[PDB]
């Protein structure tokens, strides 16, 4: 589902800006 | 309520150029803080919780090395992040209280706010109920209504920027990618996930990336996640262009619209960028119950109230190691910080 693949893409946590 | 927001904009526009075109500086001293604990830290420095010893205020403030700064070549973000921040005035958006510099680096204390970071909160929730969303959306509208009157594009619209204080209410941080501008700019910013197309693509862009912005946010309130993600930025950017979106089965269907709507590629039919402005959005069906008054004034009951143990309690935060503030003998970029 959309929601497992969210949970496995390293990116759950806190996004920082572009730099 | 036309007539009243149109003249609570015209005074709004005067206070903050008065501010704007004569900012204040240097009201407050390091001293004058008692040092407690870091509330958060990063690339973009550290915000630590302080206490005014006198007053026993508590307060966030933020402190950057002007060094770093400089390696990371964001004089002017630093210098205009502070600039507005003194000269703006909104309910949901974070109050900066003093400002101050010394010979190694500069210091913005900003109001405190309790209630911890949206971003932890939805995540330990996994979704807010589509009232619950609203209610935040709202906010942020009502905020975006405010900044676009002033020519301000805030450009970092995402839950890690946002705070829930006291009374569960949003307070919007971080104001270092804004910029005041009439017209289009082109600078690439912001956070990946939430990037307008237009952002991505080479051409210039608008106050219309703040809307679309608000887009991604409504969504990921209301699935858990973002509409569009990947393991790179690369491959998100490639899925923000496409621009296709898919919602989850639990959206209703004017949610949908709404998003449809706010999501949209051709920035010429986006609601936000159209001829009614930001009343497209505040008359879409889905805000239908929401009490626009009413939400600016706060009395409005939130649907998620913070737990608080004080003033000064820390524990809707996370955990950081305690670094040392160290302030040279000398004096650092003193004339690339002149204005700050
Ligand atoms: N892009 C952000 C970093 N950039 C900042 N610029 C000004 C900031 C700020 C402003 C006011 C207050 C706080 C932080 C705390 C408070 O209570 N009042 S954070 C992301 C971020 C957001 C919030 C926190 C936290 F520190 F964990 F909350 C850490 C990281």
């Amino acid at each position: 589902t959309t929601y497992a693949d969210f949970i496995a893409s390293g990116r759950t946590g806190r996004r920082n800006a572009i730099h | 309520e036309q007539e009243s927001v149109k003249e609570f904009l015209a005074k709004a526009k005067e206070d903050f150029l008065k501010k704007w075109e004569s900012p204040a500086q240097n009201t407050a001293h390091l001293d004058q803080f008692e040092r407690i604990k870091t509330l958060g830290t990063g690339s973009f420095g550290r915000v630590m919780l302080v206490k005014h010893k006198e007053t026993g205020n508590h307060y966030a403030m933020k402190i950057l090395d002007k060094q770093k700064v400089v390696k990371l070549k964001q004089i002017e973000h630093t210098l205009n992040e502070k600039r507005i921040l003194q000269a703006v005035n909104f309910p949901f958006l974070v109050k900066l209280e003093f400002s101050f510099k010394d010979n190694s680096n500069l210091y913005m204390v900003m109001e405190y706010v309790p209630g911890g970071e949206m971003f932890s909160h939805l995540r330990r929730i996994g979704r807010f109920s589509e009232p619950h969303a609203r209610f935040y959306a709202a906010q942020i509208v009502l905020t975006f209504e405010y900044l676009h009157s002033l020519d301000l594009i805030y450009r970092d619209l995402k839950p890690e920027n946002l705070l829930i204080d006291q009374q569960g209410y949003i307070q919007v941080t971080d104001f270092g990618f804004a910029k005041r501008v009439k017209g289009r700019t082109w600078t690439l910013c912001g956070t990946p996930e939430y990037l307008a197309p237009e952002i991505i693509l080479s051409k210039g862009y608008n106050k219309a990336v703040d809307w679309w912005a608000l887009g991604v946010l409504i969504y990921e309130m209301a699935a858990g996640y973002p509409p569009f993600f990947a393991d790179q930025p690369i491959q998100i950017y490639e899925k923000i262009v496409s621009g296709k979106v898919r919602f989850p089965s639990h959206f209703s269907s004017d949610l949908k619209d709404l998003l449809r709507n706010l999501l949209q590629v051709d920035l010429t039919k986006r609601f936000g960028n159209l001829k009614n402005g930001v009343n497209d959005i505040k008359n879409h069906k889905w805000f239908a119950t929401t009490d626009w008054i009413a939400i600016y004034q706060r009395k409005v009951e939130a649907p998620f109230i913070p737990k608080f143990k004080g003033p000064g309690d820390t524990s809707n935060f996370d955990d950081y190691e305690e670094e040392e503030i160290r302030v040279s003998i000398n004096e650092k970029c003193g004339k690339e910080f002149s204005e700050f």
